[PDB]
């Protein structure tokens, strides 16, 4: 086989490309657009739908509809059309003669996996693929073979403790709070200052604001005390229309929701406390590397000042007699892809695909008994 | 003890270090030039002659083809020691996994037969030797699996695995 | 001169080495532990079983299980694996090049010894081997000729009284209470303190706790009474996780079971009383010599303060006229191996081997014919 495609099916973005390298050959938001206007002027082929960067650019007169909600696909038609876009208009390769690599969050419904693999078989006529949890891909990106991995994507945040060469399925825990919920909370709290953001285009604008302005509080009460005399923390940003805004404590109050999920009315421990609980749920001995290897992946885990806050929280919760260090590579966006490409390029993996020949009689149910 | 590879008499055969680049038939990927489909290749003759070579205790080498035969015998002994008490699909899985493992090569510290096998001359020679040995042992394991289950499916034949404990030359991979 | 392997496959450790060495050069726990997790991770050549120090180090995700139960072999395949490890990966000597010297507890089942010699001859193709007794080798290592040897290892506790040369076979008393039972009792009595240890890894942890935080009180009732003013009795222990343990009367209560076997529900006399009973079982003349020669042995007898208590109890039991002397060499941990190495390098011993040809012509009953 010449090459092997790897398609990181992210909840908010899409990562794709060939094996071996690391640079993403195709990155674009996972969005399908539907126009919501008459369009009196007629000509040059007014298409019925827009995807990717084209939809992102033309969002002015479009309704942006995400196809994945909390790591679960719910718009299968839009999803297969996005996959068509990825394999034709972005990678410019024929899917009929290349193995694929798909990424799925842990604890996802089995129906999602079966229908994904059956669609990839039938609609695309692909030789084989694999469905691996993105935690092991993050671990490959880190290069090590041991340590709990905190993954915080756009829809779902999950932790997977993996000791040397073995994983603990009973200790795997996930949370339904992620970047999309953070964006929604930021959009809600911006209204306190009078700003209005309701349409999905305004949601994208708020997402960009969170992208390039927000940061994690090292000490929540201390920074509230500092913001009482709000003179330096205030920043500014320009909207696409042209009018300028100013964001004060809302800059760091919205990513604080990760550590206090009660802000958005969810009863659940923060990311730090969930990581601590997942580690303590593990066996009494394997906790060494689990304290000493906290691999953070995902786009949401790249706020300017999240690593130190997480380290402080875990140090405070855990016993003081042993060290806790946080691993956070600068290439944190694409660690899942890097791990996927490394796994695909491994020689030992060449016989662990789910080939079409075996599917010809096994059926879509083979995915659970082959990938797990 | 006079049994030796029939391809030691080959002329103009390419070589790496002091190991001959003998032709091989396989469905795998590697540098070995495909051989005739109606002949008696190195792997088949090595498998056929292992059951008699593993009982001798004195071998005199005549050329690089003998080195290839010795390497094949060592791999056959290892596989017979590993394939014991398994299924068919599990057997191919385990043997492919062990064959693809990053093993020791002549010129390295871990090679037990470093005295007789010369180190590669160049890094390109080292890499071509790497791929040659990988392809050779992959095809050897495939042929051994094909031969040993010639009668049933769910269990290895005890006649062919009774040689597992036999420790050929007391030196092996 | 005629170096021979000396393998003392004790119930808790496998002490091995060549004949004539001052101390054994191969000591490691007798544990074979398979992984108990799915292990979705691929690569790194994850083995299917780990033996010895590797198993102890990886015990975080391993199902450790001893292949021997109270001196009796119950996991013959696991014991063959352990023997292969000892011969190759730890001593690095071919079995067919040196003879071996084994030990087994008195009154053991005959099939155990028969299968032991059968395996060591048929499988490893060793030239010759001998099956001695732990008490005899302890007498060798003590540099004496008479006296009753109290041996208490991980598996079983036994006394073999030996006069000048001659050993009385009708006065051998064997008691199954041993270090493993003491460890189990320690696990049970740590629950009442609060800390819970369940799995095999926690069993090794509590064994490590007893390794260095336990002793035998000279007096029991007074010690328990003064434990009420808990000042100089308890002292903390650092658990592998990081939280600290604090054990009080548990320090000396769990070794008390040796002298009071009723704690674990056994209608048997303690070691202090069974020694006196074994002495009284002998003849009326040799008892005076046996009183003044008490050879302590085994790893269990390394409790700081056991010799004093044993001497006091035996003095109380025995008539007050003659003196009771107890022998506690500082190196009595490896006394059996020392005696085995001493015995192996003796000129008269080469005639007492079991040559390979003799076994081949005699069957597996030659060990009963010759060894004992
Ligand atoms: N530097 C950054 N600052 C703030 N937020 C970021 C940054 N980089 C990425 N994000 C957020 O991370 C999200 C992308 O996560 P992604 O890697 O797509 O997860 P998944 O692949 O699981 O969908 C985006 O919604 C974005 O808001
Ligand atoms: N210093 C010590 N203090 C307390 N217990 C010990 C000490 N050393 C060894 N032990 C106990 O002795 C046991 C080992 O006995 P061992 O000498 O291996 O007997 P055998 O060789 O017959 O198995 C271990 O289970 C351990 O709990
Ligand atoms: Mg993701
Ligand atoms: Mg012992």
């Amino acid at each position: 086989e010449t090459t092997a495609l790897v398609c990181d099916n992210g909840s908010g973005l899409v990562k794709a490309g060939f094996a071996g390298d690391d640079a993403p050959r195709a990155v674009f938001p996972s969005i399908v657009g539907r126009p919501r206007h008459q369009g009196v002027m007629v000509g040059m082929g007014q298409k019925d739908s827009y995807v990717g960067d084209e939809a992102q650019s033309k969002r002015g007169i479009l309704t942006l509809k995400y196809p994945i909600e909390h790591g679960i696909i719910t718009n299968w038609d839009d999803m297969e059309k996005i996959w068509h876009h990825t394999f034709y208009n972005e990678l410019r390769v024929a899917p009929e003669e290349h193995p694929t690599l798909l990424t799925e969050a842990p604890l996802n419904p089995k129906a999602n996996r079966e229908k994904m693999t059956q669609i990839m078989f039938e609609t695309f006529n692909v030789p084989a693929m694999y469905v691996a949890i993105q935690a092991v891909l993050s671990l490959y990106a880190s290069g090590r073979t041991t340590g709990i991995v905190l993954d915080s994507g756009d829809g779902v945040t999950h932790n997977v403790p993996i000791y040397e060469g073995y994983a603990l399925p009973h200790a795997i825990m996930r949370l339904d709070l992620a970047g999309r919920d953070l964006t929604d909370y930021l959009m809600k709290i911006l209204t306190e200052r009078g700003y209005s953001f309701v349409t999905t285009a305004e949601r994208e604008i708020v997402r960009d604001i969170k992208e390039k302005l927000c940061y994690v509080a090292l000490d929540f009460e201390n920074e509230m005390a500092t913001a009482a005399s709000s003179s330096s923390l205030e920043k500014s940003y320009e909207l696409p229309d042209g009018q300028v805004i100013t964001i004060g404590n809302e800059r760091f109050r919205c990513p604080e929701t990760l550590f206090q999920p009660s802000f958005i009315g969810m009863e659940s421990a923060g990311i730090h406390e969930t990581t601590y609980n997942s580690i303590m749920k593990c066996d009494i001995d394997i906790r060494k590397d689990l304290y000493a290897n906290n691999v953070m992946s995902g786009g949401t885990t790249m706020y300017p000042g999240i690593a130190d806050r997480m380290q402080k929280e875990i140090t405070a919760l855990a016993p003081s007699t042993m060290k806790i260090k946080i691993i956070a590579p600068p290439e944190r966006k694409y660690s899942v892809w890097i791990g996927g490409s490394i796994l695909a390029s491994l020689s030992t993996f060449q016989q662990m695909w789910i080939t079409k020949q075996e599917y010809d009689e096994a059926g879509p149910s083979i995915v659970h008994r082959k990938c797990f | 003890p006079a049994y030796h590879s029939s391809f030691l008499s080959l002329t103009d055969v390419p070589t790496t270090g002091n190991i001959a680049m003998l032709p091989l038939k396989t469905k795998f990927r590697g540098p070995a030039y495909p051989a005739d489909e109606s002949q008696m290749d190195i792997i088949d003759e090595c498998i056929g002659l292992f059951r008699a070579n593993c009982f001798f205790r004195n071998f005199e080498i005549k050329g690089p083809a003998d080195r290839t035969l010795i390497y094949g015998t060592l791999f056959i002994s290892e596989c017979l020691g590993r394939v014991n008490g398994l299924n068919y699909r599990d057997a191919e899985r385990q043997l492919n996994s062990l064959a693809l493992e990053n093993f020791s090569i002549p010129g390295s510290a871990g090679f037990p037969l470093n005295a007789l096998y010369a180190p590669p001359l160049s890094p390109q020679d080292a890499e071509i030797m790497r791929t040659y040995l990988t392809q050779f042992r992959q095809e050897l394991a495939y042929r051994l699996l094909s031969h040993v289950y010639a009668t049933e499916k769910d269990h290895p034949s005890k006649w062919w695995t009774c040689f597992s404990k036999r420790r050929f030359m007391n030196k092996a991979l």
